[PDB]
């Protein structure tokens, strides 16, 4: 069985690199950050632009949507994280405290943490009504390149160019577990499975696992795609087949069976790095994002 | 930014 993702879209507007494109949670928006400072909402379904959303000083590396889809936080290099109404594109809130770049941001499952990984090398935990920090985690000894909550809440995956994935308790703060591999290459994005039991890793030497990570045990490895340079994002596709995701430095989009780790698809037609790709929560749809020579998002759709 | 490469 095999996906035949085929390109519907593409969606230009962006005037710099694209960073990071998420779906919102209800299916039906887009949101793409870009080193161009703006955030922007499109259509899931038909890429139709909708809005852009400003403010940020410096351009932005991730943007995440709350879970009612009403909210998104975004983590840019002027150091801090802003809150937005999406539907109003106004700033509630800005999350000071990083002394350096925010690389990446996610919202907790109740929605009411944000968390954020930073050049500053920590991760801090903060509250969203507020926009007050509550916790600033020393979580590692290079720059942080992922953040993610697991299915609950109680949990945060961290990832860094130390090498290093941790996996923090989130109400303590305290570290529950260190996934070290076995050379150390740094690992530049990390996230739960949907199950909450696996964490899959990318690391800088053109490779994603898959761990189980009570056991600290390598399940699945992935390879065959280019990734040496940046932090791709990757993903688990679920509303059909069940694969890996991933952009790529080749300029596709690589599709693996999450089993067999054979590559079932490669998805032609960016003219630079994918940087960035998500997909829909309830339909088959692959949202991707290049950069600086392509500076497109686009949309491709599968029958499973 | 996670759009450049040092």
């Amino acid at each position: 069985v095999k996906p035949n993702y085929a390109l519907k879209f593409t969606l230009a507007g962006h005037t710099k690199a694209v960073s990071s494109v998420k779906f919102s949670p209800n299916g039906e928006w887009l949101a793409s950050s870009s080193a161009d400072k703006l955030i922007k909402i499109w259509g899931a379904y038909d890429g139709k632009f909708e809005k852009t959303i400003s403010g940020h000083k410096l351009g932005i590396s991730d943007v995440a949507w709350s879970s009612d889809s009403n909210l998104l936080v975004s983590a840019s290099d002027d150091k801090t994280l802003k809150i937005w109404d999406v539907s109003s594109g106004k700033c509630l809130k800005t999350l000071k405290g990083h002394s350096n770049y925010v690389f990446c941001c996610n919202f907790n499952p109740q929605s009411n943490l944000i968390v954020s990984g930073s050049f500053d090398e920590s991760v801090r935990i903060w509250d969203v009504k507020t926009g007050k920090c509550l916790k600033t985690l020393p979580a590692h000894s290079d720059p942080v390149s992922a953040v993610h909550f697991n299915r609950d809440g109680s949990l945060i995956v961290s990832s860094s160019y130390d090498g290093l994935c941790r996996i923090w308790d989130t109400a303590s703060g305290q570290c529950l577990k260190t996934l070290i591999d076995d050379d150390n290459p740094p690992v530049s994005f990390v996230k739960f499975s949907p199950n909450g039991k696996y964490i899959l890793a990318a690391t800088l030497d053109n490779t994603l696992k898959l761990w189980d990570y009570s056991k600290g045990k390598c399940l699945k490895t992935y390879t065959g795609h280019k990734n040496e340079k940046y932090c791709i994002f990757a993903n688990f596709s679920v509303t059909g087949g069940k694969w890996i995701v991933s952009g790529s430095e080749d300029n596709l989009v690589y599709i693996w069976n999450l089993q067999t780790k054979e590559i079932v698809q490669k998805l032609q037609g960016h003219t630079d790095v994918v940087i960035s790709t998500a997909c829909h929560p309830t339909e088959n749809i692959i949202a991707s994002a290049a950069l600086e020579n392509d500076k497109t998002i686009k949309l491709w759709k599968s029958d499973c | 930014m996670r759009t450049h490469t040092d």
